[PDB]
């Protein structure tokens, strides 16, 4: 059934599993016509397909061209999405396959269940949890790589870095999710934050800065206060 | 016109005939209901006055044989058998009405109730659903279950119903996945209606068989088959159109027979409101979407 806080360690156990989000799948810009009438122009998006115990990303990026000539394009999403995770996941080797598919949205249930009648003995899940994913594209190599995007490609990544090195997937989820709430509730302190003293960078290679054991944790520290504050900021308290 | 004689009725209990019903005392002399309209199905029915628990009883159609009922001690109910010696029984049955021990089918002139709600429902169809071949009659009642329900247990007890699930992939084409799933015309029109069922008249018959069992017997699977078919068709950008006006006819008159105070457990307010208002069909069934908002606007 859905996963939440009571069954939340399952996601670290050995049981290959994959969150799935769309909310950055169908993306557009809302403009006025020279008749003053709305519009709406799309831009490039993206599938965020995640291991959260290894932090293997599965990036599918969405071209524009995608939605040519399409009707209803917010429910054409849900479906493409799924269309994309099931041969995502055709495409993987069977000891590869996910045993789960958590979906962050209740509404991508029916596409994906549909698109996977061929796999039923993979499970497909919702979560209570509200998670921060839609603020991927927060992350700059993640939008700089949909934004230059000329045609559909799949980009792999490890939003992880190394961290596994040092830390568990337990911690290694939990400092990620709370980065990426930082970013959602505010990009441009979050963003502040990250990259304040120049003398910490970001390998070619990585998504997110060296930092070391105790700057982790004087960053985090640093999320969990924006993240309070915006609280208050919000409801004045 | 025929007759289904009874034995005795040693039990107090409640018969139904078609739509009709009249209680019978413990040992009251009973001997059984004549002026049976040829040309239909007909069914016939039971709960005991001290159990009204498991409702049950009899599809049976009067050309096939002579069918009379008795009361078994042992197994505790009113069985329904057939009397190969036609002798035997039109002496039996011509005793009982000179004796006016029997209750006469109270048709009014009028009514075109049954007919409507048995149009496309044929014995030969009702025989493959419910099996027991050495009866030319059925017996159904309100705790056997469906193929469908014993796959999610006893088969020789089943319901034989075509089996109707939307997410699947007799339903769904691969590579046409959204298309099939928000528009179910193909597994309507190819699968359910060419290859399984053979023409919309078996389709209809079975859909006003899981109707009738639904609604005299409680049987909860019936009701869940009924309630499938409906949506099937409601969910169908391309349908005959003869098949919606004939849809349309056969649920006005499952709805205006139903028993008022059975709505709630009958009904299933997510299919009806998708039916009448959200689907493809939703302009489409005049006269059930009228009888509904004046007898059932709560459901909606
Ligand atoms: C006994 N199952 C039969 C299914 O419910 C519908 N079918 C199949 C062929 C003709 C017909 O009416």
């Amino acid at each position: 059934g859905a996963m939440n806080s009571s069954n939340y360690a399952e996601l670290f156990n050995n049981d290959i599993k994959l969150f799935v989000d769309d909310t950055n799948v169908y993306r557009v810009t809302v403009h006025k016509t020279f008749e003053g009438n709305v519009a709406t122009k799309a831009i490039n998006g993206c599938i965020f397909t995640l291991n959260p115990k290894t932090g293997h990303l599965f990036l599918k990026i969405i071209h524009t061209s995608v939605w040519a000539g399409q009707k209803r394009l917010s429910q054409l999403a849900k479906w493409k999405t799924a269309e994309e995770v099931s041969a995502l996941v055709r495409s993987l080797p069977k000891e590869e396959q996910p045993k789960q598919i958590i979906v962050t949205r209740k509404a991508m249930l029916d596409p994906l269940e549909v698109h996977m009648l061929d796999f039923p003995n993979i499970a497909i899940r919702p979560t209570e949890l509200r998670l921060p994913f839609s603020a991927a594209m927060s992350i700059d190599k993640l939008s700089d790589v949909v934004m230059k995007a000329t045609e559909p490609q799949m980009v792999l990544f490890n939003i992880y870095d190394d961290w596994l090195d040092r830390i568990s997937s337990y911690t290694a989820f939990s400092r990620l999710t709370l980065l990426l709430r930082a970013l959602k509730t505010n990009e441009e302190s979050a963003k502040m934050i990250l990259l304040s003293d120049p003398t910490i960078t970001i390998k070619s290679y990585h998504l997110w800065p060296s930092f070391t054991d105790e700057q982790w944790i004087t960053i985090e520290s640093q999320m969990r206060d924006l993240i309070l504050t915006e609280y208050g900021r919000k409801y004045n308290v | 016109m025929n007759t289904v004689p009874f034995t005795s009725a040693p039990i107090e209990v409640t018969i139904g005939i078609d739509q009709y019903s009249f209680n019978v005392k413990e040992n009251q002399p009973f001997h059984g209901i004549k002026d049976i309209p040829i040309g239909h199905v007909h069914v016939i029915h039971f709960q005991h006055a001290d159990n009204s628990s498991m409702r049950y009883g009899y599809w049976f159609d009067c050309r096939m044989g002579n069918f009379y009922i008795q009361y078994d001690p042992k197994d505790g109910l009113y069985k329904m058998m057939e009397e190969r010696d036609g002798a035997k029984f039109e002496n039996i049955v011509h005793n009982f009405k000179e004796r006016q021990m029997m209750v006469s089918y109270p048709k009014i002139d009028e009514d075109d109730t049954w007919y409507n709600l048995t149009e496309f429902v044929q014995m030969d169809k009702i025989r493959k659903i419910v099996r027991k071949d050495e009866n030319q009659f059925s017996y159904v009642d309100s705790s056997m279950t469906t193929v469908q329900e014993n796959e999610l247990s006893d088969p020789a007890h089943s319901l034989n119903y075509t089996v109707i699930n939307f997410k699947s992939r007799e339903a769904i084409r691969p590579g046409h996945e959204m298309e099939d799933f928000l528009d179910k015309s193909y597994y309507l029109n190819t699968v359910m209606l060419q290859g399984i069922f053979k023409n919309s008249s078996n389709y209809f018959g079975e859909l006003q068989f899981a109707f009738l069992n639904a609604m005299f017997f409680g049987n909860y699977g019936s009701s869940l088959q009924w309630h499938a078919m409906i949506e099937l068709i409601c969910s169908s950008a391309t349908v005959p159109k003869h098949m919606l006006d004939k849809l349309d006819e056969i649920l006005y008159y499952q709805i205006k027979t139903l028993p008022e105070q059975y709505s709630d457990i009958l009904l299933n307010e997510r299919v009806w409101n998708i039916c009448l208002y959200s689907s493809f069909q939703k302009n489409s069934l005049h006269n059930t979407e009228k009888i509904m908002e004046n007898k059932y606007p709560e459901l909606l």
